[PDB]
């Protein structure tokens, strides 16, 4: 039997599937460390790897990225879980090794892939305390293809009225997501910072692991992928609408919840995103 | 105890004991300082990142 996690009920994704809107023919791109195609309970469509030890995109050696890609697309059938959008290209961009970690130059060259094979989203549930031009560049170059562009905001917590947001998250051109639990709390650990964009769900959610098994995991990574996915049920809707309307429409419609600060403009709510009116964008 | 900004400039071996001797069931991971990583909250796990002289690069918390 098909358990569908909280967090994916909480954000309004079952509502847009019950219209038949499920991320048909919308590529999405998991940047991260593989995931395992032979999951039952996935279907990728396409991958690359940018790690030069592990050429094979769709063997995951850490966990962490089946984990996400789960989140944003597990298949809705009657086994495991159910994916944000279940019906999405899923494409593993492999570009951190067993360890969870890349270089700098992983990433961009997964970005660099992305956009050559047409990515509609990108997920990055990963980061680093430190930026680069070169990691701007790509992600900026990306958002200026027409590319949605989603990113952890990081797992530092606070420090006084300092900004915690890690990148590629902190970057303008990027959705940086920050998590909440199932009651709309924000998790201590999530990042904080005027560079924080929407909240999702990042405690206890539960996904997709290797070798045909299921867990829990806590994380901003685990927020992303709830944006990603929501990302492309509004595309498989409004298949002309641009990245910059995308985006707009899931910053302008979520559930307002604490200060800008801690929780950005609060929790995203895909069906209000997938019915909103523009007047900006 | 979360944080060990007493071991930056320390040797993998120094840090490791220290760290295990703070919180016994520590999952300790060593990586290259400069790097990007997976972004999910473990609190039994504490990296450490390593500078090109393999000491302790940055300030190890848990997470
Ligand atoms: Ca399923």
């Amino acid at each position: 039997a098909q358990s569908v996690p909280y967090g994916v009920s909480q954000i309004k994704a079952p509502a847009l599937h019950s219209q038949g809107y499920t991320g048909s023919n919308v590529k999405v791109a998991v940047i991260d460390s593989g995931i395992d195609s032979s999951h039952p309970d996935l279907k990728v469509a396409g991958g690359a790897s940018m790690v030069p030890s592990e050429t094979n995109p769709f063997q995951d050696n850490n966990s962490h990225g089946t984990h996400v890609a789960g989140t944003v697309a597990a298949l809705n059938n009657s086994i495991g879980v159910l994916g944000v959008a279940p019906s999405a290209s899923l494409y593993a961009v492999k570009v951190l090794g067993a360890d969870g970690s890349g270089q700098y130059s992983w990433i961009i060259n997964g970005i660099e892939w992305a956009i050559a094979n047409n990515m509609d989203v990108i997920n990055m549930s990963l980061g680093g305390p430190s930026g680069s031009a070169a990691l701007k560049a790509a992600v900026d170059k990306a958002v200026a293809s027409g590319v949605v562009v989603v990113a952890a905001a990081g797992n530092e917590g606070t420090s006084g009225s300092s900004s915690t947001v890690g990148y590629p998250g902190k970057y303008p051109s990027v959705i940086a997501v920050g998590a909440v639990d199932s009651s709309n709390q924000r998790a201590s650990f999530s990042s904080v910072g005027p560079e924080l964009d929407v909240m999702a769900p990042g405690v206890s959610i539960q996904s997709t692991l290797p070798g045909n098994k299921y867990g829990a995991y806590n994380g901003t990574s685990m927020a992303s992928p709830h944006v990603a996915g929501a990302a492309a049920l509004i595309l498989s809707k409004h298949p002309n609408w641009t990245n910059t309307q995308v985006r707009s429409s899931l910053e302008n419609t979520t559930t307002k919840l604490g200060d800008s600060f801690y929780y950005g403009k609060g929790l995203i709510n895909v069906q209000a995103a997938a019915q909103h009116h523009h007047h900006h964008h | 105890k979360t944080e060990w900004p007493e071991l930056v400039g320390k040797s993998v071996e120094e840090a490791k004991k220290v760290i295990l001797q703070d919180k016994p069931a520590a999952q300790i991971i060593v990586l290259p300082v400069g790097t990007i990583v997976t972004m999910e909250y473990r609190i039994d796990r504490v990296r450490l990142f390593v500078d090109k002289l393999d000491n302790i690069a940055q300030v190890p918390r848990v997470g």
